[PDB]
């Protein structure tokens, strides 16, 4: 690994450092560097790791998605090998990603939040590599299991206004709806969400009422969407 | 399209 | 060259789509694949050439801003380590930008719009390793000396509001006011420039119009910041 | 600070 001669420290301040930047894919590098030095992530760890590869497969996504239309709307080789050689790199980014969590996050996270943290980025990344796969049978399968043993966990250790809570089922809505062809269960999900977290905000202090009413707007805009 | 988690 | 193998048109398709996609560093690849192949460009091939660099270095200096902020504050390492990496890779991309130009497209330019405009982006890739030079004083001249022979060839060859003109002295001025510690000289090409634009509008259609004018906002609200 | 070409 090229960031093998650093420290952890300097990594992770040097990731911080990128995320004021805007420099995102070195933000990645750094963070990727830090999970290599195999100790556990803390919560602002795992919050940059997840911020720095967001950006960087996110803005991947966008550009993938402008091509494609691009494809399918002439339909010389050049679009569909400029959109092959995006989608290469998006699919070598979450392969990286999911080999982070692999090897060894996952196995190594010794309390409900932090797996339930890394099984929501592996249900993410699958998820992503979905919207480009054609198998893509295999790809959802494997988001949907990820997403699913988070959703178990969270269910039992983490109430229901929990931000990392919130934000896997949220995404597990949308994995429902854009990859799975079940809007049905995208659309249960949400307000079952919705609903419980609402119940729960009573419960908080001002800075978390915050935090969760946040993430519930974005359950909100879905529904609006979806009905 | 759907929003995800920011 | 990574691009030695593809057609020139298929990277001047793929720099088009690479735009359309906001993947500015594919951009900035294929022109220069494009440039690599030793025929003149056209001005839309230059305005290619331009936009992926510009925002490439655009990205560079925004990051590097942010950080060198920081670094003056603090006053480990790290913060100037990191510094000098953007700085190094910022350094890198104008050097390539100005091999370019020197290798050989100005010497080819055989006509003043080409030539003004590599003379231009000549003297901006310079203005750009000022910024972060500290020798500082060669590479102020050097942008002068590119700067003021693009003047002296746009004053005796093209229209007071041809872009590429006005374009230019607007860059001029800056380099005056922001790089050469010469806010009057800034104030004075501003003011020049707009007022002759100005007493030319009436020999364009509408469309040019509009092309001017804004260049001519620049310049106005650049004037309404040093006076 | 001051705004170049766009
Ligand atoms: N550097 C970063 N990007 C972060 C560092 C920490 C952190 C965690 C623990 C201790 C110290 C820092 C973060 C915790 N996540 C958030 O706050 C957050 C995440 C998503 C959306 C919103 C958020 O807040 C308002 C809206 S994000
Ligand atoms: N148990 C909890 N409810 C939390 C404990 C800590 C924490 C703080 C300091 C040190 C250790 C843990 C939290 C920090 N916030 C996040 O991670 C976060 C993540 C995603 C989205 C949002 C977030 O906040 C705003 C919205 S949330
Ligand atoms: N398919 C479904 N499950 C629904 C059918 C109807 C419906 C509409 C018209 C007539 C009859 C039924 C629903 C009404 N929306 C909600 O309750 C809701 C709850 C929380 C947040 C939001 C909501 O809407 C947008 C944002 S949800
Ligand atoms: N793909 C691109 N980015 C361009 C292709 C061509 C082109 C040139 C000749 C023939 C065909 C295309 C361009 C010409 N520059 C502009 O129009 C322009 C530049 C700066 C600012 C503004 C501009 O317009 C309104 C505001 S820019
Ligand atoms: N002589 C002229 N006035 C032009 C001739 C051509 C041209 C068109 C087609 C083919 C060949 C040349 C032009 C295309 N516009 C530009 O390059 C341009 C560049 C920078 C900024 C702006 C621009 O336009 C809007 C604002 S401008
Ligand atoms: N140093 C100078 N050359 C100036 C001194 C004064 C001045 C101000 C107050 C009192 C006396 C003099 C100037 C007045 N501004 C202009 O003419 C002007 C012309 C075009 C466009 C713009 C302008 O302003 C903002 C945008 S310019
Ligand atoms: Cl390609
Ligand atoms: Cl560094």
């Amino acid at each position: 690994g090229a960031m093998g001669s650093m420290e952890r420290a300097s990594l992770i301040q040097k990731a911080k450092l990128a995320e004021q930047a805007e420099r995102y894919e070195d933000m990645a590098a750094f963070m990727k560097g830090a999970v290599e030095k195999g100790e556990e992530l803390s919560c602002e760890e795992r919050n940059l790791l997840s911020v720095a590869y967001k950006n960087v497969v996110g803005g991947q996504r966008a550009a993938w998605r402008v091509l494609s239309s691009i494809e399918q709307k002439s339909n010389g080789p050049e679009v569909r090998e400029y959109r092959e050689k995006v989608e290469t790199e998006l699919q070598g980014v979450c392969d990286t990603v999911l080999g982070l969590l692999d090897s060894h996050l996952i196995k190594e996270a010794g309390d409900a939040e932090s797996r339930v943290f890394y099984l929501k980025m592996k249900g993410d990344y699958y998820r992503y590599l979905a919207e480009v796969a054609t198998d893509k049978k295999r790809i959802i399968d494997s988001a949907r299991s990820a997403y699913q043993e988070a959703m178990d966990i969270s269910k039992k250790e983490m109430p229901p206004t929990n931000p990392i809570r919130l934000g896997l089922a949220l995404n597990f809505s949308v994995f429902h709806y854009e990859i799975a062809n079940s809007p049905e269960e995208a659309i249960s999900l949400a307000k079952t969400t919705f609903d419980e977290a609402m119940a729960d905000l009573h419960t908080l202090s001002e800075d978390s009422y915050k935090d969760s009413t946040l993430i519930m707007q974005l359950l909100r805009d879905n529904l609006t969407l979806w009905t | 399209r759907s929003l995800s988690e920011r």
